[PDB]
This record gives C-alpha cells, structure tokens and sequence, in this order.
C-alpha cells in the first residue's frame, strides 16, 4: 500500500523531476489471436506483440523542465510509485516517445497540462532501487 | 500566512480615520463612535500537487460600528442604516479587494462572502456592518 | 448597491401612503399604524469572465406592518389577516418587481423567494407580511 | 393569488358546520370546539419561459381542533386521537383536493405534504390536525 | 448470500493468494447464430463456442507476488468467491492467458493495479473445496 | 400496478425457483423494412420476424438451482411478475437459450450473478394462471 | 402550457384508454440531400420524405387493454397532449405499426411496460377537439 | 387511510395482554404497567400515473413501557433493559410485520425504520421500547 | 453580457414572436481539408464551404403559431439575442428549412416541443437593429 | 502555478483582447507509425506530422472584437496564459484557422459562443514576454 | 437480534473484571470505579430479494468510565485521559472486533463509527470513552 | 493507535516551554500561563481490501492558551490577539506538520482541518488557539 502523494517521475537523461504533478498512469498490453474448429468446445488462444502507454497531468510551469517536454520527443522515464525512498521500486521505461500535449484552463482554476506517451521498441522494465 | 494577510489589512484598513482594534476582549468602548475591526478567522485545507504543497480555503470578516456624523460625509440620510452603511462598506470593499498585487496575491480570490447591516439601541445609534471576504491561502 | 437599489427600493415602496423607515432601532412606533421597511440583507458572491467580474447573490425582504381599515380599502374581510396582508402585498410585489428598466436593471432577476403573514395581539391587532424578493447584482 | 386560493379554500372549508377564522391573535376560543383554520402560508419562485412568467411552490396547511361528540359522527372509538382526527381529515382532503377545475386549477398539483394528530389536555380533550397540501400556482 | 468481504484468489501453481484486492469479476459467453426463412414467424438460434474472461484489482505491491504478474504469462487461478472454508465453491480456471496490466494513480489516492485475463483452451471448472 | 416485490421466476423443468433475485426483465422485438418511391410523401412500412430476450439479477447462490444453469443450456422458463396467486399473469417461455453469464464481486457487497437469455424458436406466451 | 398530467392516449378503434401511464412521446422527422458545386461558398439542401415514431410508458396491467397490444399489431392512435377537454388539440395517427415492447421490473420498484411505435404509409395529423 | 391501518394495527397489537390507549393526553397511568400505543404520524406524498394518482410516505411509531415480570416471560435477564425491550419488540416486530396480506396491502414496504430502548427511573423500573415501521400506502 | 431572459425568436414572414421558449442555439461551421507532403513538419489546411443550423424549444402551444410549424417547411426566421430594444444584434436566417420536431411529455412536467433547422442556401447575416 | 483568472488571448493582427472570456485550451499532436515484424516482441514507433487545435468561450458580445470574428477566417491568435505581466510566456500561433462558431443560450443564463480553431501550415512558438 | 448480539456483547465484554450493566437508570455508582456498558442502539433498514428479505443498519455503542489505577495498568502516564481511554479502548476494540466467527458473523461488518474520551471532575477523576461500532445485521 | 500518535504529538508539542496537560477537569490552572494541551478526539471509519483492513478518519485539535510576553517573543504587536495567535500557531503547525517520517507516517494526511482565535476578558488577558489537523491513520 504505497502512499501515492509520494510519487516522484523524473526524466532520466536530464536528471529532473517533472514538477507538482497531479497525477499519473502506465498500461501494458499484449494482443490476442484466437481459433477454434468445427466440432470444438473452446476457443483458444495466444498472445502475440507488446505495447506501453501513460499519461501524466502537472500544473503548467515556466520555471521547471515541464516546460521544455513537447510532442515528438524521444525521453527516458524512470517513474517511482513510492519514491526514491531504498528499496522503493522503480519503473523505467526507455525510448519513450511523446505522442501529445494539451494546455487547458479555466476563470476558476489553475492551468494543466498533461502529457501523454508511448514505447517505442522497447518494454517498460520493473526494478528496485538502491 | 494570517500575520501577514492580517498586517495587510492592517494596512489596508487602517486608512479610515481611527483606530482598528482586533481581538481586545477587555475592550468595548464608545468613545471610537466610529469603529473597524478585522478578523482573519478560519483556513480549512486540501493538498497541493504530488510530492508535497496544501492550500487552504479562508474568510476574512470585517465589522464596522458607527454612529452620527460618521455616516454623514457627503450624501443625506446616511442615518438610515442601509445608506450608512453601505456607504462606508463599498469602499471597504475596495480597500481590501484593491488592484495592488501584493493584497490581492497572498488572497488569491478576494470575493465578498457575505454582506450586514445591524441595529442597536444606544443614545447615539449605533450600528454593526460585516463584511466577509474569503480568500484562499495557499499554506506557507 | 446597496444604496442606489435601496434607493429604487426608497423610491418604488414611498408610494403607499405611509412613511418607510428602515433599521431604527429606537424606533418601534404604533402612531404610523400602516408600515413598511425594506432591507438589502445580505450578498453572497462568485467570479465573472477571467480578467475580472464579480457578481453576488443578493436578498432584499420586505416587511408590511398593518391595522384597521388600511386592510379594508375595498373588499371586505381583510380583516382577515391573509386576505389582507395579501391585498397589500401583491400590489407592493408589482410595485418593485415593475416593468421599469432602471429598477429592473440593477436588479436582474427579481423572483419572490418569499412571502409570509404573521399575527400579534394588539388592542388594533397588527399583522406582520414579509415579501423577500431574490435580485442577483453585478458587483460594481 | 393568495386571496382567491385563500377564497377557495374559504368556500371549500366553510362546509363543516363551524365557523373558520384565520389569523386571529385575539382570538383563543374553547367555545367553538371544533375548529377549523386554513392558512395559504410561504411561496418559493422560479422563473417561466424566455420573455417572462413566474411560478411558485407554495404551501397550504389545514388544522383542525375538536372536542367531544364531533368526533364521535358515526363510527365507534373517535376519541381516539387518531381515528376521530383521520375521520376528519381524509373528508377535508377530499373537500380541497376535489375534482372541480376551479380549485385545482390555480392550485395545480393538490399533494398531501404532511398530516399530524395532536394531543392538548383540556377538560374537555382538545385534539389538534395538521394536512398540508402543496399547490404550485403560477405567480399572476 | 457470501459476505464477499473474504474472497481469496490465488495462483494454483506458486500457492500463493494475490494480496489486498479491491474487487473481482468473471463472465462466461456463447456466440449466437439465427437463421430465419420466407414465411416463418419467429427465428431459431443455436450456441456455438465459449470464451471466458475477467478481471481483478488490487493496491499496488513490491513485496507479495501481485507485483511478479505479466502481460502474456499463463498462469492457473482459483478464486474462492466466499472463502476458502470447507463446503465453499471455487471457481478455477485453467490456462488463464493475462492479456494486460494496467498502474494508476492520484495525488490523494493508494496506487492501483488491474489485471485482465482471458482463458484460453479450457473453460472455468465449478468446484465444491473439501 | 403488480408490487413488484413477489415476482417469481421458475425454472419449469426442473420446478425450482431461481432463488434471491434483485431484478428481472424481458423484450420483444419485430424489425422493421421501410420503402418509398419517387413523388411519395411518406414511408410505408411493415415487420417481418420476432425474437424476445431477457435478463435476471441474483446473489450469489451455492445452495440453491442457482448454481446450476450454464451458458449454452436449454431451459423452459416461467415468469410470474405478480406472483403465482390465483388470476395472476404469468408469462411462459419456451426454448430459451441461456447465452451468457457474469458474475461480480466487490470488497464492500454481496456477489453477484447476472445471467441473459435469448429465444430460440418460440415466442412468449402471456397466460392467466389458475 | 397545457397542464400535461392529464394526457390521454386511447386506441381509436377499440375505444380504450391505455392505462395508468408514466409518459408519451412523438416524433417529426424529414431526411436532408445536400449538394455544393466547386466555387460555391454555401451548401443547397432540401428535403425528400417524412418518418414518426414515438413511445409510451406504463405500470404492467392485466386488467386493462393495456395487456393486449403485441409487437407487428397495426393500431390507430390518437393521443390528446392536454387531455378530452373540448378544444384541446389531439394528435391522430393512423396505420400505428408497434415495432417493440419491454417490461422490466426491480425489487423496489413497480414493473413497467413500454411500447415503440412507427407510422406506416401516414403521417400524423393534427386536429383540433369538439 | 389511517383509521384502516390504525385498526389493522389495533387488531395487530391488542394481542399482548393488555390495553392499547393512544393520543389519551389526560391519561398518564402506571397501574397499566404493561403498555402499548401505535401511532401512524405522518403522510408525505407523490403523484400516480397521468391522470390521476397519489401515493405517500408514512410512518409507524409503535410504543411500549414496562415494569418487572412484564420482562421476565422466560429467559433470565430480561430486566436488562435491552434485553427486555428487544424480546417484547420482536415479536411485536412479527406481529405487524406479519405474513397476512390484509395487514401487508394496505401497508405495502413495511420495514423497520427505526429501534430504540430507553431508561425512565420509576421505583418499579419503567423502560420506553420505539419500532417505527415505515409503510407506504396508496393515497385512496 | 445580455441578460439572455429577453431573447425573442420571431417568423420574419408572419411577423409573430414563436411563444414561450425555454432555450435557443445556433451553430455555423466550414469543413475543412488537410494535406501534407513527404519531407514536411506541419500540415496546410483551407476550409471550403458553409452550413448552420440550429434548434429551439418551447412548452406545447394550441393557442399560438408554436402550433403552426411542420417539418419540411421553409421559413425566414429573426432572431434576437438580448431582444428588440434599439441597438441590440438580431441574427437573421433566410430560407431556413425546418427538419425536424419533437414533442414530449412526462407525469409531472408540462409538454414541450422542440424544433431543429438547418439553413438551406443562405448564411446566417449578423445586423444591428434600429 | 500561474493563476489562470488573468488569462489573456488577444488578436495579434488588430490588437483587442478578445473579451470577457469564460476558459480556454489547446492541444498539439502527432500521428504515430507502428510496426513489427515475425519473431518480435515489441513494436517500434516514429512521429509523422503534426497538427495543433483549439477552443475558447466567452459571454455573447456585441461591443467588442468578440462580435467579428467568423468562421473560415485566418487570424493570428497569442494567448498569455499567465497574463502580459514581464516575463510571463505567451503561446502564439500564427495562421489560425476558425473552423467553427457557436452560440448558446438559456432562459436562467447568458448567451455564451464558443469558437474552435485549427492551425494551418505553422505550429504553435512558445516565447516569453519582456 | 439484539438480545444475541448483546449477549455476544455481554460475553465479549464481561472479561474486563467487572460488572457490566446496561441501561439501569437508577443506578449511577461509584463504587464500581471501573465501569463498563454495552448498547445495542437503533437499526434503519431496507429490503433483500425479491420475494423477501430485510436488512438492517445498526449501531452499538461501548462506554467505558474509569478512575486511578484501572488507568495504571503497565504503562506509565495512563492518568493522563487520552492514554488511559486509548489503553482500555484498543484492547475492547479487539474484542468486539475479535476473530471469532459468530461474534462476527450476526455483526457482518464490525467497523469503529467513532471514539471519544471525555472528562468530568470527581475526587476520583473519571472519565469516559465510547466506542461506536457499526454492525449491520440481516433482520431474522 | 491514539497512544502513539498522542505520543508522537507529546513530544512533539512538548518543545514549547510549559507543560501540556490533556483533559485534567479537575485542573483549570491560571499560573501556566503559556498553555498547550493536543486531543486525539474521534475515529470515523471505512474497510480496506478484500479479506481484511481497516482505516480511520481522525482529527487532532491543538489549543493554545496564552498571555503577555509570551506573545511577545520578537515581533511587536502580538498582544494583537491575530498575530500573537498566529504567531503561535504557524511553528506550532510546523511541529505537528514536520518533514520527520515517523510522525508524519502514522498520521498519514496532516492537513489543517481549521484554525481559530479566541477571546476571554481575564486581568491578564487570555486568548484560545484551536489548529485541528486530520489525520488519516490505518486501524492497527
């Protein structure tokens, strides 16, 4: 049962956390083939290719690298669920790519913007930090 | 950050000519016939961010007591309660909820909660006007 | 404004024939047997556009105290505290929810939150009626 | 229109052999023992169409105070609270909440909103009545 | 009537329940065809293969097996809907296929975990435990 | 108005009745073919075929026939939606097919069982009962 | 602003009004073509051929017509929005064909009936009440 | 229709040994040591169908009070108060929750709203048992 | 910022405002056509041409033109957004085609129609009124 | 954690803040290519092309620049999502494109239109104000 | 069924060593300085199945009034209320909430509604804590 | 566990320097001027997983009572009570509120559910400080 106000994602090439971060997601998905015949029961079925994808929503910020991120970018993300804190594991993914951005805002709250990206060649890769 | 937002109040309020005394239980005179008093109040609070922040939602009331002349500046019939103390209030109103940013700033939203005109029976009449403005401060 | 539609209010409520004198504490008068006070209350409020607007939720009551034949101008029974305390009150409701534009303008909705007739024992029984009509008004 | 549903309502509640009176303060009687007092009470609003119109929630209560052989009409046991109140009130319902277009239409919708039975000790027992009944007339 | 508050599932083959799970489901289907003629009032239809599915959730964890779980894994599941006390039925499916994993999480929540699984090959197997 | 709380359905085969249910529902249906010319103001219209489906809600169930039905089955079903007191409609079923069932659970309620069928060469039969 | 709780449906060639009724529904409608030529700023459009349709809902009742009227029935309806009341304008629609009927019900709650009807050949036609 | 239920309940609830008064305000006895009363209180209520029907929310407040071997029918211990109060209930509980159907059409939902025991220091012990049964009956 | 409680719609031919109305709306789009060539950053695009349309809504009326309307009729409608005082903005359509009406009622609501139209060679042309 | 009740958008081309505006957004996009090959378990991805949208609201006006705009127009939009304050970043496209135009009104509300664009042939430049 | 889940409760909670009792109005001493007492409260309630069934909503409530060394078990500073309630309490939530099936099984979900520690000034300080627990049982 | 948590804010609110005494009745001292006293107070709660678990929402009150130079540490005019209060508070929120991971672990959530300033007339005038902290903590 980890916190989860503790959350920290930060960009490994550039060593910097993102910033107020009000939320994030990450998915893994495999596809399905199915067949079956005349006469049978069941359907089986197997698992082909892997695909990632996530998303993360942050205040909009002019003064922290939330600014710099921007559509088409290949970045590497390590994110903790836990935090940095020994022994927390860490999800890291490489080659991700940055598909979008969207700014949004309203008379009564503060502007966000939330980031969403895929993998690119490669497959998220769960570890435990230090 | 109440010392602050309350010491721009201070400064803010303090303009109309007399003394502003907050939170003197001993106190209750009537020789300051005309009177102000502001009250930072209550902060209820919800988190900020992730990874750390907390914001905090915050009223400030404001209470005018006054009598004869006070009410009097310019216009007639400021003795009716309403006129008298609307008259004083609206530009209450806008001390508070002025332009300059730093006021406005630690306030963050500066919108009036709730407005009052009260009665009292003394020789000279004396009469309570609030003025609730609710400001939301982000917690130091 | 709470002056400039106390003011409309002043204007639109002289019209019966009886003085109108609001918030007198002192004054609790049975010599002006037919009565009438009108209170701006209270202004809850919330944002306008992004830049800048606020707007208030606003109260205003209107309070009618009677006796005798200032119940009975025409039809009969308004003895009767319902029959009567409405007679008047339908007319005053007309009379500041008006077509007029000004009294209309500043007020934006004029609906009736409100209405009530109360009885207390006097040798001349006097009844009280209440008519809150709900404005909403831009903040200056 | 409080006045004509108040009318209505007079007309409607006139029928039981007892004289109604509404709003007496003076008034305490213990030798009209049954007795019965119709009030139209508090209109809510909320606005009709685009260019104009009106309408009210609105609350009409009906009590009823009896003693004795008036309860006791027909069927055994009346003096029981309940059942001589019940007898009473579900005609009354019926007497307001009744078919002709006349009563029900500037009433609209004639809903019981609440019913009670009381108990007053007096030599004679004293039993009070409440039925409410919720009409939403269409502010004229 | 099961409590449904003491649900265990639990990988058959590592004996080892899942760990704090939120919620569970399972569904079984069965295509359809109908065939209808010229002059005929109402349409005939028959079964033709079954596929089964579902889904489980839990709090996000590094230290129980809930975190070793992968998209495209075959694994053996039993869920006890009410318990496992003597007389309560499990449901087991064998060849369970996991077809995705998805992470979530907010500023003010516990992070989360939701597995999807299919069958492939066999279908759930009602049971009554010892 | 039925109450709507005695509602009854039964297995007529087996005679059981389903067991602590939360709802039911039933439908019937006949499609429709449109036609219009050129110079014609309206569309005429007529149905051609019928198929009636339906659905059941109930908790959880090892101890009663509950347990028992299963996608592809074959059943006869009766409805009685006021109950089986004497002049009571009841509405007779015959040949559904039980295409699919789903069943539910959460850390907070009861588990639950939702099972949907279809007709298979019969319409529903509204009838009075003794 | 008819006062719409004393809406009257009654199937014109039995004579019957429907029942204790929750709520009705009517529909207009005419397709659009469009066309746009190359140099054109606005797109022409005009209108071909006309479909009604609508609905009704109702507490089930086996002692009213209510029961009677079946998917693929041809009915005539005419539905008085404000009631018989003389000068109140009915809506007659003749050549009703009933596409679809649904009864459902729940534990709390009284079960229902809704009946789906198009117009064949006709269109309805507003008239006005002795 | 309150008298029907009320007599159902007063057939319902005249099976303990001993009389049910109810609304009696001049009566206050302790020599009934057993005691039992059923009130149907209140009606709130809805509209039926179109063209016409009305439907109501209504409770059922059943009360009892008792002393000494009243509690002690079998089971040691029924002087603890609640274990008492709660072996008289539920039976009273079955009694107008019961299968036949007269008692439950009238009735429709006939659900415990509510349970209570309560301590009134007599020299014989007396203790105040509430089972409000919540009933929906179709307004007539 | 109009009060938007005064808003008048009115029939330009028959001079007659429409009736008590709940709500107006108004819409006005131009498609658009993208393309992009190999090599290229960014994707060009132009719009080609024009449509409106829009729908309003009023409580059912016996007594007044709202009565009149019917799909497939052609009308010239004026609408007034802050009303007719001097100065205020009216938006006119010519040639509106009307598609299409609803009418609706419920237990305890008052009847209500609602109208769609579309524009048919014309756009709608803002002006300021005397 | 700028404020986001100081937002400005104002028309580059004629210099007017566009009016009294209720929110705002926009959003920037690339298209992604997968693909992947027999004996592969992920899938590699590259971006395209790009293309950036968005929507702005504001009280009806008829006193203000808000009035002009229409759809099919070209513009040149920058939006200071924190004000005009000195160094507050400002995002300007150039080339807006106004697809569409939106006006909305109620009997308890003011009349409101909403105006969404694309844009054409450029991308959004994020600067910072002096 | 109260009486079995009081009596659930008055196994579970006779092992602290002393006397427990339940709604005894004349009785309020002092003598039994340790003082515990177990209310099985009030049940709301709705319907299961179609065809039958109820359930209810329930509330028990655990107090407990302490003087000296019945604080002073172990640890030291028990005088102080908070810890004394607390060392008392969490141990009693055990009970209630322990394991066993049928302590648990009539109870279904045995969750804490609330805590409280309160205090008045005897000789003897004494003070009480209270335990709500929610159950919800299945009506028989 | 209130112990622990009380514990962690025991030493935590102890650094002030004067004693802090939680719920003595008996003691209702004068000569501590400067006075700090931290409530646990009460545990609403709610499940967790499936097959068990437990958690709470908790609220901790601190109140602080004070006169004289005990405001006056630096800054002037913290005999103003807003700013001596304030002046008090904000450490004191920092104390509860620290980064260390142990107090803030079994707390989880520390926000500031409210803050307040209170006025009582004594010869040395005495103010009351309330700065109420919700902590979410997981039933052991």
């Amino acid at each position: 049962m980890l916190k989860g106000k503790d959350g920290v994602v930060k960009n490994a090439s550039t060593g910097d956390s993102i910033g107020h971060l009000q939320s994030w997601a990450l998915d893994t998905q495999r596809d399905e083939v199915s067949g079956w015949g005349m006469g049978d029961d069941a359907e089986r079925a197997f698992t082909t290719v892997g695909r990632a994808s996530g998303n993360f929503e942050v205040y909009l910020d002019p003064a922290d690298p939330s600014d710099d991120l921007e559509p088409g970018d290949l970045v590497d993300l390590e994110l903790y669920p836990g935090g940095e804190s020994t022994g927390s594991g860490y999800r890291s993914v490489a080659g991700a790519l940055i598909l979008s951005t969207a700014e949004s805002a309203s008379k009564d709250g503060i502007p966000m913007l939330t980031v969403n990206w895929r993998t690119s060649g490669a497959l998220p890769q769960k570890a435990t930090v230090s | 950050m109440s010392e602050a937002i309350i010491a721009a109040a201070r400064g803010r309020l303090i303009s109309p000519p007399f003394s502003d005394a907050t939170g003197d239980v001993y106190r209750t005179p009537e020789a300051a016939l005309p009177a102000i008093i502001v009250e930072l109040d209550y902060t209820d609070a919800e988190r900020i961010s992730m990874g750390g922040g907390f914001i905090a939602s915050a009223e400030l009331r404001v209470e005018i007591l006054a009598k004869r002349d006070d009410w009097s500046l310019l216009t007639p019939t400021p003795a009716n309660t309403a006129e008298g103390m609307a008259r004083l209030a609206a530009l209450v109103r806008t001390a508070i909820l002025a332009p300059p940013s730093d006021l406005s700033g630690l306030a963050w939203s500066i919108a009036p909660a709730g407005y009052e005109f009260e009665t009292e029976r003394g020789e000279t009449p004396l009469a309570r006007a609030t003025q609730s403005f609710a400001l939301q401060i982000l917690q130091p």
